[PDB]
């Protein structure tokens, strides 16, 4: 999943 | 053989990206302050890391060529190296020069923090060999770069992409050795040896967090998404 680190990542 | 104007570029750039990090100084005036107990040092680890990881990011997406990376590549990337960063970042602090018997007692303080003794000796082995390279802070900018952009990571799917990325930062490295060391030749392949150590962190990560002498291991959301905990 990583939904956070995607979130950061495209932000 | 000198950094033609380019490379003197992105190197100017690493290095102010770097340094938007928590200063040093922060981090160990709290340590050296005063003893803490297990269960307080646990609550400054996961605060320290949920900070770095999120600057890590900021750094990383400043990385030239990386945005155009695909998006989970990307992912795979920050989550590989997140632990690595960590760690060599942790040694810069370990190494930074203070008043005479400071580092002494930052060291029986981290080693009486809670830590367990399995997993303080390759810690405090690492930290003295990155201590006797007497590395500089464009160094510990670039081997962060290098670590990040690991062509050869796990989950990985365009490697060459990540490759081309990863190749004009070596050879930066390699040229800011050749000029800041000339007198210690092998001192470029030492700290690319270095990364191989860095990756024996990650492996062995979910059980030295597990193992801190701590009643109970809580983790922030962002780090039970980077540390699999
Ligand atoms: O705050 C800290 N590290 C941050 C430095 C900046 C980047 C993010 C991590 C910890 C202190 C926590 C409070 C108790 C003492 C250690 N730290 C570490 C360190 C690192 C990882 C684990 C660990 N354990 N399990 N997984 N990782 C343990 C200790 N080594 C340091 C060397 C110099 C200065 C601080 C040091």
């Amino acid at each position: 999943d990583h939904q956070l680190l995607r979130y950061l990542l495209d932000k | 053989m000198e950094l033609t104007p380019d490379q003197q570029t992105l190197l100017h750039f690493i290095m102010d990206s770097y340094n938007k990090q928590r200063m040093p100084q922060e981090i160990t005036n709290k340590i050296l302050k005063e003893a803490f107990s297990a269960e307080e040092n646990f609550l400054i680890l996961t605060e320290m890391a949920t900070n770095h990881v999120q600057v890590l990011v900021e750094f990383t997406k400043k990385l030239p060529g990386f945005q155009t990376l695909d998006h989970e590549d990307q992912i795979a990337l920050l989550k590989g190296s997140a632990v690595e960063a960590m760690f060599l970042r942790s040694a810069e602090i370990f190494n930074k020069k203070l008043p005479s018997g400071h580092s002494d007692l930052l060291e029986a303080r981290i080693r009486n923090s809670g830590i367990s003794d399995e997993y303080i000796t390759p810690m405090f082995s690492f930290y003295k060999s990155i201590g006797e390279l007497k590395m500089t802070q464009e160094e510990y900018a670039l081997l962060t770069a290098i670590v990040i952009l690991s062509p050869d990571r796990q989950y990985i799917k365009d490697r060459e992409a990540v490759e081309k990325l990863q190749e004009p930062l070596l050879d930066v490295l390699q040229k800011l050795c050749k000029i800041h060391q000339p007198e210690n030749p092998q001192h470029f392949a030492c700290l690319l040896g270095r990364l191989t150590e860095l990756r024996t962190f990650n492996h062995h990560h979910a059980e030295m967090l597990m193992s801190w002498r701590v009643n109970d291991h809580k983790f922030t959301p962002l780090l039970c998404e980077i540390w699999d905990v």
